[PDB]
């Protein structure tokens, strides 16, 4: 899965 | 199905 926080994004 | 927690949103 992948999550997005604000303008940035991260996975795991 | 995706979930949104505060400023972060995850998709799976």
């Amino acid at each position: 899965a992948v999550c997005e926080c604000g303008p940035t994004r991260e996975c795991k | 199905e995706c979930r949104e927690y505060g400023p972060v949103k995850v998709v799976a």
